[PDB]
């Protein structure tokens, strides 16, 4: 699995593989594994696909209660508590790595890395899953502090695109959302529409 | 727990001119005591003895095929062996067998064949000499053998006081350990004699 | 398991052994021997797992047997003892080691009576009485409670009785029958079986 | 954690003349990956308290939860009363020991220092409930090539001068960078004093040279 | 997860008529390492008692806050303070309440009987006790408990006369058997922390053994 | 075990302390760690006394063969091959961790062996139980092209580090200094931890232990 | 560990060795392992001293409560129930606790054997510990139910001797009780080093 | 192990069990008694783990006591072996298994004389004679060569002496005396021991 | 350890860290992963630093008798050989990832990938070492045909930086060599030599 999300000024932009994988069978070709679980707040997931989409649940019905009592739109850091205090306290019966990603009327477009084990890290950008360990050079070369919304797109698109090439457990198509105020606008990057990298062949 | 199947003590201490081996005489299976005479010092030379401490079938068969090098090394070389070159064949017996060892680690103590300098030395179970100045234990009371040596040991001790330190030495250090003892005996060697002694013990 | 009891007297070596072969709940033989004449002035007593006990004893008495002829006497009871022993122990640290516990008994014209027990591992120790066998544990203390170096060969079989009645009162095995020899300057001599 | 994640390498601490330093490096490793490379490992607890943790960062940002909203509910009360470098100290140590009797430990080693009427606490909590204080600490890798630095010269000259101190720091800091494969050269310091504590910023040793 | 750590140690406690002599090394260690070179084992409980406590130190320093809370307890309900004998009473059952999770500490407590004579009391881990006349603990018991044997209990020695323990003797003896265990055991040998108790109360005096 | 070696400018200085443990109790207070393989090469041993002392005793034995037929020096890249090429065969099971430093016709070399068969040819050089207490004073004290009495100061420093810091480690400090000129082999170099006075008197006097049997045999 | 207890004509008379070990380290060689119960009643200890020590200790704070309560002292049967009961709670858990109660009750001398395998059997000999096999030789071929008063204590000690002699786990002295109807008595504790000399 | 053997005749049911307490190689009772009354015409023979045999048989000896105390009228031999099975088998899958292996043995005036035999599983089976040990497999056989349905109870003491004699030569453990008892319209009564 | 090679036309560059590491702790933090086998065939070793030492010590020795016998420098593909034949003869004993790079006069520069198990593939670029994961991305999207010897040189130490800064096995100093029928130019970057990338701030 490959999931990445980047901040920028106004926003975030998240993006995700589709590949669910039993062994080396590719289950679902096609999975959605970023999940809008406010309006603005959405979580990238990995790991195990029971566990995240339990979790994911959960914290979709507590953040809607709290907004509805709270009448005011919910924090994306209090998206990444809630994830955070379940994903701590289950850390031994809970294989999940989550990324959460949103806007809020306060700190804007804000991404937080939930790791397995249930830390809360802030980021500018976050790569999880079993493809991220290619793509952690790739990030650290072409990130550049001031990218626009389009330059984030095109970022996460390549970035996604090279783990799926070296990653048997990531693959299918590239599953892009772009959240702002404005709202969330969700793209899919199929067949040629992927980025291509020539493979040097002698 | 395959040193302690037999179980087991030897100590070495030098005196002045003079040197001492005391050994356990107890010979048990686990908790079973079979004999209290137990023979685990053997004579290497007039004035060189070796004390032999593990499994009770390494003792013998370590002594037996030590006596074999010994026996062709004196009637070669025309010679007695000097205390430092029994040890090093000690050392090269035990680690010809460094991959499955005899479980048992030796004590030689002697004077030399012609200075008549008192030499005592111990081996571990591969054969790694340390030749010291004051005494060497070996055994199941091993730290209660060191503590009683440590406090108790003084440089140029005569032959007499040489006696009564590695006897109390043993008797003290034997009567905490539950796998040793069964009875105590002590070689002093000097340049014109060999006195050994078995000492009045706990035989529980 | 199985029983063996050595008393070394003045001028004779008496032992007896326990006359039971079992499979596994059941005896199959109540009339086993487990002494094994190596000379006519040697035994040895062997006990231990199924197939090695014969084997290492079928071996120690053709070997101490060829001896007698190449040489025209006989090995002494120390000597067998040593012999045994370096086999038992070269045998111990090879791929093929015998788990036998044994007792040697003899008498040479000039040292005397001699027992001798060794274990598995091949520890000899010379002892004036010794017992191998669960039942050892249980008449042990019976022998050191009345051996005396000086005892006779009818007190010895007196005192080999109290340690065959311990038996049948505290063991759980079902141990009935006892052969019982004995050696001396005139050589091995078989006694009635002790039965209960 | 029964099996710790995100993990941090050795926090080291030493009390000197005025007040303690601590020093942490700024990275958090996933087996021997340095995926988290700008988290603080040090906390100011009080006005007079300093907490520095090794091991898994999701327990130690547990902790910082507890014994933040502690500090929180002991100022509404507002009786002149405050917890000390000592009570804190005294609080991980049965903390650590009850989640150890649980068999549910939290994987954390920490290092408190604190400075409280003119006098300097350095404190040592371990995940088994084993704690002391001493002149200098170090924890993880820190413990085998640090402290024998700071010993050195806490034996020599047995009170060092806030200077003094931090050149210490800064030279078991670049061993550590040297001879560990988790550590990373981006690190922060804490000093405690009367004017309270203060985290320095992400400092470096590029003072690392490469005879090679 | 391993719940328990040695951490070294060695504690003794010699009686005698008028005095308890309880005294234990100053060195606390995890493997082949020194966490501090300075954590006496010994710990006062009354005017008239002192306990040396040697294992995990996790649990050392549990059992002794535990100890201390019971006789304050005592204190209260009873209104006057608990006997070296009682306080060694309910040691064997505070370490048997734990006999399926044992506190990994060994405990010996020296104090004045009733008579105001000497007592020392000797603890398993997990609760076994005895009236003892001198007891060695922890890592060096084995080197330490033989010469007290011989010279306290003057045990396999003829025609020597039984002398009643002076103090100047059982301090010279408690000094020597320290320094030989330090020479040759690795866990003792940063300071001795001997503890003297008597009618005028617990005078303490510190010796330096070798530094490794 | 505190071994450690530095090569200065003109020479190697290495250092060792002499503590011999068996499990934690202290079985040798003076040990000898620093072992002579040629009149210009010496190596400091680590791990198993046996292994380290027969090792080192056998590549002694080969450049001693190896220079009476070549007529010549032995060369440090001759120990060192032979001792890796040993050590590797055995995979680990001969546990002998070395630090190998000599000067030849190319100049001073110090190597490291690792007991599978690894070497490594650095400026200094820490190996044994205190190893890390040793490398932290070499990273923090070590300057390229020191003077004889600096670098001795440094290992001297580097195994005081092992001895008071690691458990293993402790007793005498000893220093082999070798220069194309000369080799100083200083074993009892510093005596850093010595035992305390005796405070009491324990001897015991004729007659304290009774005896049963007594056989006096005289020697001629 | 070596402890005996033998009902004669004249009582009940219970024998124990001193040594206490950690291992192959003797930790003590003057350990009590007779538990004076009430005046009437003693338990043997064989096995975990703790565990040995802690539980005869609760069955003398049960029997005390049963004494106030119904106003007589609770019988060698009633108390061995007890024991057994409150050890089997634990089974499976690792107790290690081999005792045998002994007194004099309004049925006579009584002698139980309770184990912490759930074992609890009367008789009128019985030997636990880790010489105890050594112990039983010695006993049975010297027991008789009109065994003198004198005659069942050197039997007693000497059982005792040739257990401390043979098992390296016993040892230090044997301390010897004569339970009888006035009530039990501390007859003697002799060192098996003295009777070392004695027996030879 | 500990042998029990139970034969059911026309109008009576003989059991007999082996009389030794076992401890490890000794044997530390020669007089123990394995059966339990739990009525006036039933009765339990319990083997097993020590603690589960004595814990189990003086439960069911209780409860079936207090069931003639509040009723005035006994249970029946099948409805005791009913009543023990289930408190077995609810006990099987508890924390607290009970390993007993039990023979229950009873005379009714309607439904005459009962055996039943019980494992460790819980499992109630009635049958004409049964055995319960290592020697169960030694006599089951000797049983069914000469058991007759019509047998009387002189001739039921000569078939168990055959099959104890067996057990003292072809079983290697040593149970020397057996208890005997019989059932009938009259009681339980206790026959001489069979000893050897 | 992240060793790394790549052929540009007329000869080949080889880069590697500099660090051996016994579990956390730094054995040598200036080792020389790159090891000569000829005059113009290099070896780039990965894995055990014993099983390594010793392959590529029989390797010259077996390479220099041939190349004395055959009086002819030797060609890449015979030196890979060897090593692929020892490497798959021991693949049961031995932790050895290898890439044999070096200029001959028939083939040109040839960069071998030898990995573990004793497989041999010839490669544009090669990668390897516990480093290798965190830049296959990078390579891929940053590897051009046509580069030249400072152009390879620059994505070799681009490249062992960032797999430096993620890997804890990899870092020290980034050793660089380059080989053609002119010879062979060894190069070692240090410090602020050793190219970096900016950090996030958030
Ligand atoms: C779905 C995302 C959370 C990421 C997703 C993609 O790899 N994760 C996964 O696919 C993980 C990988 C690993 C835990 C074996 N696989 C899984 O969680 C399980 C494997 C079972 C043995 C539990 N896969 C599976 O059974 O497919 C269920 C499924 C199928 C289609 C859509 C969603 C879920
Ligand atoms: C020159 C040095 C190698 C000597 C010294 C320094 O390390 N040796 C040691 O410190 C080691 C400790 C161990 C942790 C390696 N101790 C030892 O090697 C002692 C030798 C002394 C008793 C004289 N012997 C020993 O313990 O060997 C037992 C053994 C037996 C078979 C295989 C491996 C180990
Ligand atoms: C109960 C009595 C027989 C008294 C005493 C005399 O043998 N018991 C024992 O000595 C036996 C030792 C061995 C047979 C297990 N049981 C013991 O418990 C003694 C305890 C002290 C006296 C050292 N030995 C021992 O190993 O205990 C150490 C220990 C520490 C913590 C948990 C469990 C056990
Ligand atoms: C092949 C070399 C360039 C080494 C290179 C690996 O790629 N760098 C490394 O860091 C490798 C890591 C490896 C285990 C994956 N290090 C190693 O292989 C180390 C090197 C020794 C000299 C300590 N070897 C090792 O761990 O076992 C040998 C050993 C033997 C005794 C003590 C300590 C270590």
């Amino acid at each position: 699995t490959t999931i990445m999300a980047v901040q920028f000024d106004g926003g975030v932009v998240l993006g995700a593989d589709s590949r669910t994988t039993t062994g080396s069978y590719i289950a679902n070709r096609v999975t959605d594994k970023l999940t809008p679980i406010h309006d603005r707040i959405f979580c990238c997931r990995s790991g195990s696909a029971a566990d995240t989409q339990a979790v994911a649940d959960a914290v979709t019905y507590q953040l809607g209660f709290h907004s509805i009592e709270l009448n005011e739109p919910p924090l994306v850091h209090t998206a990444a508590s809630l994830f955070k205090e379940m994903c701590y306290r289950y850390r031994e019966d809970l294989m999940a790595g989550i990324i959460i990603a949103g806007w809020d009327p306060q700190e804007g477009g804000q991404v937080y890395s939930v790791p397995m084990g249930g830390m809360m890290v802030r980021q500018s950008f976050a790569i999880g899953g079993s493809g991220s360990s290619y793509i952690y050079g790739y990030v650290d070369a072409t990130y550049r502090e001031g990218m626009t919304k389009e330059e984030c797109l095109q970022f996460t698109a390549n970035a996604l695109a090279l783990a799926m090439e070296r990653d048997g457990s990531s693959g299918g198509v590239i599953r892009l959302a772009a959240i702002a105020e404005s709202g969330v606008e969700r793209q899919v990057l199929l067949g040629d529409q992927i980025p291509k990298f020539a493979v040097a062949t002698l | 727990s395959i040193m302690s199947y037999n179980g087991g003590a030897v100590m070495a201490m030098k005196g002045k001119n003079c040197v001492a081996i005391a050994a356990d005489r107890r010979f048990g299976i686990q908790a079973q005591m079979v004999t209290t005479d137990f023979q685990k010092i053997f004579p290497m030379g007039d004035r060189l003895y070796i004390g032999l401490a593990g499994l009770a079938t390494d003792v013998q068969t370590v002594a037996q095929r030590l006596k074999f090098r010994l026996n062709l090394y004196e009637l070669k070389e025309g010679r007695q062996i000097k205390p430092y070159t029994l040890m090093s064949m000690v050392a090269n017996l035990l680690y010809e067998k460094r991959f499955g060892p005899y479980y048992t680690e030796p004590v030689i103590a002697g004077l030399d064949p012609k200075t008549f300098k008192p030499f005592i030395c111990s081996l571990d179970l591969i054969g790694c000499p340390m030749v010291t100045d004051d005494f060497v234990v070996s055994g199941t009371c091993a730290e209660q053998m060191y503590g009683m040596c440590e406090s108790l040991w003084e440089p140029n001790m005569d032959p007499d006081h040489l006696f009564e330190t590695i006897s109390q030495a043993m008797l003290n250090a034997v009567d905490r350990d539950a796998v040793s003892g069964m009875g105590v005996i002590v070689h002093i060697i000097e340049k014109d004699k060999i006195t050994t002694r078995t000492l009045k013990a706990r035989m529980d | 398991m199985e029983y063996l009891i050595g008393i070394q007297g003045p001028d004779y070596v008496l032992v007896a052994s326990d006359r039971v072969a079992a499979s596994n709940i059941v005896q199959m033989k109540d009339d086993h021997d487990k002494m094994f004449k190596m000379s006519e002035k040697i035994l040895l007593l062997c006990v231990g797992e199924a197939g090695d006990t014969v084997q290492f004893a079928e071996y120690i008495q053709k070997n101490v047997q060829l001896y007698k002829m190449r040489n025209g006497y006989e090995l002494s009871p120390t000597a067998a003892a040593n012999f045994t022993r370096r086999n038992l122990a070269d045998c111990l640290r090879s791929r093929t080691p015998y788990h036998v516990n044994l007792l040697l008994a003899g008498y040479d014209e000039h040292e005397g009576p001699a027992l001798y027990y060794m274990d598995y591992l091949a520890a000899l120790a010379k002892a004036p009485f010794a017992a191998h066998g669960y039942g050892a544990f249980l008449t042990l203390s019976i022998l050191d409670r009345y051996y005396t170096p000086t005892i006779s060969r009818e007190r010895a079989v007196e005192l080999l009785r109290k340690c065959l009645e311990e038996l049948q009162k505290r063991f759980i095995l079902n141990l009935p029958t006892f052969s019982v020899r004995i050696i001396d300057k005139n050589g091995i001599h078989d006694l009635d079986n002790i039965s209960f | 954690t029964q099996n710790p994640m995100v993990t941090g390498t050795s926090v080291l601490g030493v009390k000197f003349e005025g007040g303690v330093v601590i020093a942490a490096d700024m990275l958090g490793s996933y087996g021997s990956l340095a995926r988290f490379r700008n988290i603080s490992r040090i906390m100011r607890v009080n006005n007079s308290t300093m907490l520095g943790a090794s091991g898994d960062y999701a327990d130690f940002q547990y902790l910082k939860q507890v014994l933040g909203q502690m500090v929180i509910d002991e100022e509404l009360l507002g009786d002149g009363h405050s917890y000390s470098p000592r009570a804190i100290h005294s609080w991980l140590t049965r903390a650590m020991y009850s989640r150890r009797s649980k068999m549910n430990p939290l994987w954390n080693t920490m290092v408190i220092g604190g400075y409280a009427d003119g006098e300097s606490f350095l404190g040592y909590v371990d995940m088994l409930g084993v704690a002391y204080e001493a002149p200098s600490l170090a924890t993880g890798y820190g413990a085998y090539l640090a402290q024998p630095l700071l010993r050195e010269v806490l034996e020599k000259q047995p009170v060092l001068s806030q200077t003094e101190a931090r050149d210490l720091v800064e030279r078991c800091m670049r061993v550590l960078y040297y001879r560990d494969a988790r550590s990373y050269n981006r690190f922060q310091i804490a000093t405690v004093t009367e004017k309270g504590v203060e985290i320095e910023g992400p400092l470096s040793t590029e003072t690392n040279w490469d005879i090679a | 997860f391993s719940p328990y750590v040695f951490n070294g140690g060695t504690i003794l406690a010699i009686a005698g008529e008028d005095f308890a002599i309880v005294a234990s090394d100053t060195r606390l260690s995890e493997g082949f390492s020194i966490h501090t070179r300075d954590s006496p084992k010994c710990y006062k409980l009354t005017d008239k008692t002192v306990i040396g406590c040697s294992g995990f130190h996790g649990d050392c320093l549990t059992l002794t806050k535990i100890i201390e809370a019971r006789l304050k307890m005592y204190k209260h309900s009873n209104n006057k303070a608990m006997t070296t004998g009682a306080i060694a009473a309910m040691l064997s059952t505070i370490l048997y309440s734990r006999r399926f999770f044992p506190y990994y500490v060994y405990n010996i407590i020296g104090g004045l009987d009733e008579e105001g004579k000497g007592a020392v009391y000797s603890f398993d881990p997990v609760g076994s006790y005895q009236r003892d006349s001198f007891k060695a603990g922890g890592s060096a018991s084995a080197m330490l408990q033989p010469l007290l044997d011989n010279q306290v209990g003057f045990k396999n020695m003829q025609n020597v006369e039984h002398v009643p323990l002076s103090l100047d003797r059982a301090m010279r003896l408690v000094k020597d058997v320290f320094i030989s265990a330090a020479e040759r055991d690795v866990y003792t040998g940063d300071a001795l922390r001997i503890c003297i108790v008597t009618k005028e109360g617990i005078r303490e005096e510190t010796v330096s053994l070798r530094k490794d | 075990t505190t071994i450690a070696g530095v090569v200065y400018k003109d020479g190697i200085v290495l250092g060792a302390d002499t503590r011999a443990t068996e499990g934690m109790v202290v079985a040798d207070k003076n040990c000898s760690k620093i072992h002579f393989i040629s009149p210009n090469i010496y190596c400091c041993g680590a791990g198993t006394a046996a292994d380290t002392d027969m090792t080192t005793q056998l590549i002694s034995s080969n450049l001693e063969l190896h220079s009476l037929s070549t007529g010549r020096l032995p060369r440090v890249v001759t120990a060192n091959r032979m001792l890796k090429q040993m050590l590797f065969r055995y995979q680990g099971y001969i546990g002998a961790a070395l630090v190998l430093g000599g000067v030849d016709v190319t100049g001073p070399h110090l190597y490291s062996i690792y007991p599978h068969g690894s070497t490594d040819k650095l400026p200094y050089v820490t190996m044994g139980s205190g190893s890390l207490a040793a490398m932290a004073v070499f990273e923090d004290k070590f300057r390229p092209d020191m003077e004889e009495e600096e670098a001795k100061n440094l290992v001297s420093e580097a195994i005081a580090a092992g001895i008071f810091n690691d458990l293993g480690s402790g007793s005498n400090i000893d220093l082999c200094v070798i220069s194309k000129n000369k080799l100083d082999f200083l074993r009892p170099y510093t005596v850093p931890n010595k035992k305390g006075t005796r405070l009491g008197r324990y001897r015991c006097e004729k007659g304290t232990t009774a005896v049963l049997t007594e056989k006096i045999t005289p020697l001629e | 560990t070596t402890t005996l207890a033998f009902k004669f004509r004249h009582g009940v008379i219970v024998a124990a060795d001193s040594r206490a070990t950690a291992g192959a380290y003797i930790a003590s060689q003057t350990v009590k392992k007779v538990i004076e119960i009430n005046p009437y009643l003693l338990g043997t200890m064989a096995g975990g001293a703790a565990d040995c020590s802690f539980w005869e200790r609760l069955l003398a704070r049960q029997c005390r409560i049963y004494e106030l309560r119904n106003k007589e002292r609770i019988s060698v049967a009633a108390a061995s129930k007890l024991l057994a009961n409150m050890v089997y709670q634990y089974k499976g858990m690792g107790l290690s606790m081999g005792t045998m109660i002994c007194g004099w009750d309004k049925r006579g001398p009584g002698l139980y054997y309770v184990d912490s395998e759930g074992n609890r059997i009367s008789g009128a000999t019985f030997s636990v510990g880790s010489g105890s096999v050594y112990a039983y030789g010695v006993m049975d071929r010297g027991y008789s139910y009109d065994l003198e008063v004198e005659q069942a204590y050197d039997l007693a000690r000497r059982a005792i001797y040739q257990a401390t002699y043979r098992d390296a786990y016993s040892g230090g002295a044997v301390n010897l009780y004569h339970v009888r109807e006035d009530g039990w008595i501390r007859v003697s504790s002799d060192n098996v080093a003295d009777l070392h000399e004695k027996y030879s």
